[PDB]
């Protein structure tokens, strides 16, 4: 199979800006028939692809001047000129110079904003969570950009992974800020062993931790 | 509109067969190849085979041939695909393709099918309550959310103060402790507000035909 590859995974954008992804491929693209067969899909948000640009510069109908493309054999890139409230989503570039067309993995177009670090909270495991046995534990790390952090959960000082089960929100449309939040799971009684439960966020805007806590 | 337009979103335990037809109207059917294009969580958008109408013979890539069968019936103008004794692993979108001959693109593609293959049975949700380990004025707006624990299937609808609360709910994505789902939301009101005004989350899971309403009642 051809292997395609996309850089970035998230391109944060400044609307009205230049964009410009770029995509690039195993083997390589030019034909038999002195043909190159890259095309580019947009996967608006949870809908369907829709071609946007065939044999590396031509551009699908509607499409417009926006968009653009370029390369050869190897390595190809799209751009486009003033992004705008209509262009973000995943980006797909594909082949079809090959068996078996493949497809590359894309890129979303973000936006980008002046940063934040997450707001967090941790919530102690409740009345009828105790009475079924099981208590789960939950930090929400909240309204932060951008979206890598991570999240310990140091649980006398000694870590853990069992249990924590992570999760994520896509780009808060209204503020464009990100959201997380873990669940710690650990039986009643698991959980009635310890004293001290911290999840330890580790993010950009602080070079120290931000780690709440609460003590059994 | 000229469209491939293919069937509903199902739910099927391992070990069966499901079928899953696309039917292209507004264009010249045989003029065109009907390609299936796969979209697995988080995966690769990976292409399946290929149906060609002037012969109605298939091309599959190697991995789903065989077990995965696709078929045709051109009066009809509708396309087939079928997966016997379905893996779990067989749970995706299904998407079919207008695939041109010229220029060798996917130009139609229909909004897809999800197959979601689980062993599961209907349970309804454990709506939990969570209210903070007494942070003070953590500056001056209170954080507390619910913890819907442990529903089969998807989808749950959560809102709080039956809608009058939004910005600042946060309901992040259900995830998979074993088989069954669990789910969570927050709201951030003034300080003032909680305990002053009361908040409740209210969920509701169709599937199992049960609304839980939890107020969050101070600790
Ligand atoms: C008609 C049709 O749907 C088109 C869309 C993509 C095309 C294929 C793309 C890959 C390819 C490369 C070749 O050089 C042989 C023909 C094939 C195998 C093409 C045959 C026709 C296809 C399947």
């Amino acid at each position: 199979d051809v292997v395609m590859t996309q850089i970035p995974l998230s391109l944060p954008v400044n609307l009205g800006d230049q964009a410009s992804i770029s995509c690039r491929s195993s083997q390589s693209l030019i034909h038999s028939n002195g043909n190159t067969y890259l095309h580019w899909y947009l996967q608006k948000p949870g809908q369907s692809p829709k071609l946007l640009m065939y044999k590396v510069s031509n551009r699908f109908y509607g499409v417009p001047d926006r968009f653009s493309g370029s390369g050869s054999g190897t390595d190809f890139t799209l751009k486009i000129s003033r992004v705008e409230a209509e262009d973000l989503g995943i980006y797909f570039c594909s082949q079809s110079s090959h068996v078996p067309p493949t497809f590359g993995g894309g890129t979303k177009l973000e936006i980008k904003r002046a940063d934040a670090a997450p707001t967090v909270s941790i919530f102690p495991p409740s009345s009828e969570q105790l009475t079924s046995g099981g208590a789960s534990v939950v930090c929400f790390l909240n309204n932060f950009y951008p979206k890598d952090i991570n999240v310990k959960w140091k649980i006398d000082g000694s870590e853990r992974q069992n249990g924590v089960l992570n999760s994520w929100t896509d780009q808060d449309s209204k503020d464009s800020t990100y959201s997380m939040s873990s669940t710690l799971t650990l039986t009643k009684d698991e959980y009635e062993r310890h004293n001290s439960y911290t999840c330890e966020a580790t993010h950009k805007t602080s070079t120290s931790p931000i780690v709440k806590s609460f003590n059994r | 509109q000229i469209q491939l337009v293919q069937s509903g979103p199902e739910l099927k335990k391992p070990g069966e067969t499901v079928k899953i037809s696309c039917k292209a109207s507004g264009y010249a059917f045989t003029n065109y190849g009907v390609n299936w294009v796969k979209e697995a969580p988080g995966k690769e958008l990976k292409w399946m085979g290929w149906i060609n109408i002037y012969t109605g013979e298939p091309t599959y890539v190697d991995d789903f041939k065989g077990r995965f069968a696709f078929s045709l019936e051109t009066s009809a103008s509708t396309a087939y695909l079928e997966i016997n004794n379905l893996k779990n692993e067989d749970t995706a979108t299904y998407f079919c393709t207008r695939g041109d001959y010229v220029n060798w693109y996917f130009d139609v593609w229909g909004a897809g099918t999800t197959v979601t293959v689980s062993s599961a049975k209907t349970t309804p949700p454990s709506v939990y309550p969570l209210a903070p380990g007494s942070a003070a004025q953590t500056n001056s707006m209170v954080t507390l959310g619910c913890l819907v624990k442990g529903y089969f299937p998807e989808p749950v609808t959560v809102t709080w103060n039956s809608g009058s609360l939004s910005s600042g709910v946060h309901t992040f994505p259900a995830v998979l402790q074993s088989d069954l789902y669990t789910l969570s939301s927050s709201v951030t009101v003034p300080s003032s507000p909680r305990p002053s005004e009361t908040v409740t989350c209210n969920v509701a899971h169709p599937a199992s035909s049960t609304k839980v309403d939890k107020k969050i009642v101070p600790r």
